[PDB]
């Protein structure tokens, strides 16, 4: 199908944002580290664990963004070169971008369960010792729901710009999933560590975007 | 006048995009202040805070991050439009734009440091009261070197926009500008206090990797001639 | 036999009236050129026939079935094939994948016949040797046989080329016009909207030009050249 | 006054794609450099007006060395190039605009710039656009005001690139008029046009490259008696 050929150009492109932003987040991850490394005088041994012990914190903000980059610059790239303006005038339906985002962040989400079912408490259990002594479920589980939501998102927000601007594009697209993210990151805020939970806004929030994804998608 | 028109160009886009970005900064981090609230009050900090949680941001960290993202947006976006080669076309020297756009940075240090030292350090000290060596050293010097950062950012994009602009999409150069301009992030608050940590004395080293894009922008500039 | 029948066809930007009424029709074995000034009538009138452009006002009608408000979804699975100016062939894929690609989507084909047709579709525009040959690896001048053949197979009805002489080099309209005769010679309606006029006039049996954004002219070339009206806005000798 | 060339050649990445190609242009004698696109015929006109730095050839005004020099020490010279895109100097106006350039002419002495600024705005018919912001102008406007400004800094050759780029054909005579203008001063054209049909119309001789090589060079009327365009262009 042509859907694999969607998907493997976007993995193939993904898997290069993946790294692009792991390395964005290393340095963000790292100039934190490196700031907490001058102000409480963290040892230097164990500075570069931190930074690859931090790596499930960052992916539940990456592996959703990173499919998210991918399928932008994928749609982007391939709207700028006019294929997939001919993918639906061949009698192709947008569906078939939707289904080749699927068929491809069902992948990226189960590795995203991964780093939220196992490595997330691996992740912090690991970095609690570090050698050095010599609620949360909402946001957890809204991060899954995340890759389906902007997966179904980014679709239609890529299709209409590039007519005018090659980035100018992903910024509606970018600023919609940010107003997502932050706002998502903002309401888990009351009701944190313990068994408190934060009141029924997260996912009132998240499934906003749901219905919004849905919304313009169906044009 | 065509040196003028470059100023505007080339100055109305940093201060655009340092507007733009500073935006961001704030209500990225105003949301942080979100997470804070309880303490008494969080629409205090939406308008007594945010105003003197805005300016800091530019000098330590966003002015010059987005000053490289002015011009290699704003420079380039000349060149988008072809008005560049045009330009060269025309007679203005190559070595005329750069004492063009960075004759626009003395008008804009004066911006940067006049707000790193009158309002960047009085606001922001003001900023935190309104939420009632080793280290200095390091970071004093640097923000000496700030009027240096930015003519250096403002020096790495006209060897960007001289060099590796080979007919670009007006894109690729924001994410050059984003990646770059991260980049010098990363220099700054990784290798300033990684100073420390090799021993680089001050009175030699410090933040000079941030200011070697230098060496980076001297590398993108002859590599081609 | 089949006609793709475009009336009433309106739609303003922003307010402002991009285009007015425009009937213009199509029939199978009949090569319709939309031409006239840039950005007067063209690339905007020309898609919204298609349906990449949202049309505002107007009909569509082909196959005696109202396709207007249908986007490519529907506007392409029924009788519609639109190929646009650029590079549209899939950069990352092969031929024998990229021809099946959209060969494969038309449910209504035997499977045994779809593995075949690609298999006949790719020799009729002789790209056998180009079997496999990764897309991306092919010049301007193929690009189209493989563009073409892709968009050819969708058993679709009055292709619609969107600037076919993009890359002009003018062998490539030589050979770009025997591709299209094989296209009118396939039972199917032609409308193209090139650049230039004088090539274009060569291949079209009739061409209707669209100038301030009122359509201005139709019909055979020769009829075209005697008209006060397009010649003053359009030619001028 | 010459703008000639001796044995071009360059490649991207080692691909050659110009070899041994040379043009000779005088001034009054409109030239197109015609022949199949990304052939070599954008890459050697790109490398004359000095977009494209020169690799192993050589260019010539009357007896100085350009090849080294770069597009604006060769366009203060003689060299004024149009490009493709628009180059309408958006944030500007055309007074403006075309006092920006002149001021690159030194030798011209501020009163006299003045005057010349309004000779070329009459010149070109745009002198009552001087208060236009220049955001926007028709086509038949936007390419007068980058020949003005082009005109400004007085150049010996002046090298139209695709002049009759997405025109239409009533305008191809104000296009070719604004030629038939730079001709009419002692000026040099020189159109890279892939419009064969429209440009040759307007050109003395023509150098058409191919697959890196100029292969005809002469007169319009001379190429159709050429055997590769009769045979391998038209048929
Ligand atoms: C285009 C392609 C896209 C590219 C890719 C995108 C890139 C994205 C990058 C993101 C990477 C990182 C991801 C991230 O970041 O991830 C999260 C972010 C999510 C989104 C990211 C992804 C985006 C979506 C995807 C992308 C989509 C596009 C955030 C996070 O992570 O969330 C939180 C984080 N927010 C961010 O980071 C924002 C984020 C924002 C990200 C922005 C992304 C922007 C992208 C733009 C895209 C553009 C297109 C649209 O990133 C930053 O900005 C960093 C800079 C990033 C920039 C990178 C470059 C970008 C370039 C882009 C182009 C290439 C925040 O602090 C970070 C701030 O730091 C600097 O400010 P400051 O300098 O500090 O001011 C920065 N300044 C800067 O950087 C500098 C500049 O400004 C910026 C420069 C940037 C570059 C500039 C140039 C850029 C290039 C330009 C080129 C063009 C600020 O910048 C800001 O402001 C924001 C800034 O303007 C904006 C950023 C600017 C970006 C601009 C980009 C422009 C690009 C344009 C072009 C593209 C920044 O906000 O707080 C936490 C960390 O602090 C912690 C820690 O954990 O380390 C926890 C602390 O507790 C705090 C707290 O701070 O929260 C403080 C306390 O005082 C208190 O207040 C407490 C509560 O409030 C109380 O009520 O909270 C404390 O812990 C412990 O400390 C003590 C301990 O030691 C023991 O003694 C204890 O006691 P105590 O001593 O008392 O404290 C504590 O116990 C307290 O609590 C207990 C109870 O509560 C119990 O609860 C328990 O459990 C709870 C847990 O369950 C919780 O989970 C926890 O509470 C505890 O565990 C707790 O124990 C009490 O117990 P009881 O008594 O009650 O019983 C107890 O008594 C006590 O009270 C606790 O235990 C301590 C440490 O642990 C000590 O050990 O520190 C984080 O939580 P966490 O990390 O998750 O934990």
């Amino acid at each position: 199908i042509i859907i694999r050929y969607l998907v493997r150009e976007t993995l193939k492109s993904q898997l290069a944002i993946l790294f692009i932003l792991l390395l964005i987040f290393f340095c963000q991850k790292l100039v934190r580290i490196l700031g907490a490394a001058v102000d409480g005088d963290i040892p230097t041994n164990l500075v570069l664990s931190l930074l690859g012990l931090g790596i499930p914190e960052m992916a539940q903000l990456i592996l959703p963004l990173s499919l998210f980059l991918g399928l932008l610059m994928t749609l982007g790239k391939l709207y700028t070169e006019s294929e997939i303006t001919v993918m639906h005038a061949c009698g192709l339906s947008k569906a078939v971008l939707i289904k080749a985002a699927m068929i491809l962040a069902l992948f990226t989400g189960a590795v995203a369960a991964v780093n939220v079912m196992w490595a997330g408490p691996w992740s912090s259990r690991h970095q609690d010792e570090v050698l050095a002594e010599a609620a949360e479920l909402h946001w957890r589980f809204t991060l899954v729901a995340t890759v389906f939501i902007m997966a179904l998102m980014v679709v239609p927000l890529s299709v209409v710009n590039p007519r005018q601007g090659r980035v100018l594009s992903m910024l509606p697209a970018m600023l919609l999933y940010l107003v997502f993210f932050l706002l998502q990151t903002s309401i888990k805020s009351n009701g944190g560590k313990g068994k408190m939970d934060p009141a029924i806004w997260m996912w009132a929030i998240n499934l906003l975007y749901f219905a919004l994804a849905v919304l313009l998608n169906l044009w | 006048v065509l040196d003028r028109y470059i100023g505007k160009t080339i100055f109305n886009t940093i201060m655009m995009t340092l507007f733009m970005l500073v935006s961001l900064s704030g209500i990225i981090k105003f949301v942080d202040q979100l997470k804070k609230s309880g303490q008494g009050s969080y629409d205090a900090l939406g308008a007594g805070l945010y105003t003197i949680l805005s300016v800091p941001k530019d000098i330590q960290i966003f002015f010059p991050m987005a000053a490289l993202l002015g011009a290699l947006l704003g420079l380039g976006m000349l060149a988008q439009r072809s008005e560049l080669v045009v330009m060269q076309a025309s007679g203005f020297t190559r070595l005329q734009v750069a004492l063009a756009v960075m004759k626009t940075a003395i008008p804009l240090v004066l911006l940067t440091m006049a707000i790193g030292e009158w309002v960047a350090p009085q606001g922001e000290q003001m900023a935190r009261n309104y939420r009632a060596p080793g280290r200095y050293q390091l970071n004093m010097w640097s923000k000496i070197f700030q009027p240096l950062s930015v003519a250096v950012m403002m020096l790495m994009a006209l060897s960007f926009i001289f060099g590796p602009l080979r007919s670009v999409p007006m894109g690729v150069r924001v994410v050059t500008g984003i990646s770059f301009g991260f980049i010098f992030y990363v220099l700054d608050q990784i290798f300033g206090p990684l100073t420390l940590v090799y021993g680089i004395p001050p009175i030699i080293g410090a933040l000079l990797p941030s200011a070697s894009f230098f060496l980076i922008s001297l590398w993108l500039m002859m590599r081609k001639a | 036999m089949a006609t793709l029948t475009a009336k009433n066809l309106a739609k303003a930007y922003k307010g402002r009236r991009v285009v007015e009424d425009v009937s213009l029709t199509v029939n199978s074995g009949e090569i319709v050129g939309l031409l006239g000034p840039n950005g007067a009538g063209k690339t905007t009138t020309f898609y919204m026939v298609v349906g990449i452009v949202p049309r505002d006002a107007g009909n569509i009608i082909i196959d005696d079935e109202d396709i207007s408000l249908l986007p490519l979804h529907a506007r392409a699975r029924r009788g519609i094939g639109y190929l646009p100016q650029e590079a549209s062939i899939f950069r990352r894929l092969s031929v024998y994948d990229n021809l099946m690609a959209v060969l494969q989507i038309r449910d209504d084909l035997t499977s045994e016949q779809r593995e075949d047709r690609a298999k006949e579709l790719m020799e009729e525009f002789h790209i056998e040797h180009l079997r496999d040959s990764l897309g991306q690896a092919l010049s301007g001048g193929e690009r189209r046989r493989v563009e073409i053949a892709r968009a050819l197979a969708a058993n679709p009805k009055f292709i619609l080329l969107d600037e076919p002489f993009a890359g002009v080099d003018p062998i490539s309209v030589i050979d770009i016009k025997r591709i299209i005769e094989h296209l009118r010679d396939s039972g199917l309606g032609v409308l193209i909207t090139d650049h230039n006029v004088r090539e274009t006039l060569a291949v079209c049996e009739r061409a209707y030009i669209v100038s301030q954004g009122h359509l201005i002219a139709h019909g055979t070339p020769q009829q075209i050249l005697e008209d006060e009206q397009v010649k003053r806005v359009y030619l001028g000798e």
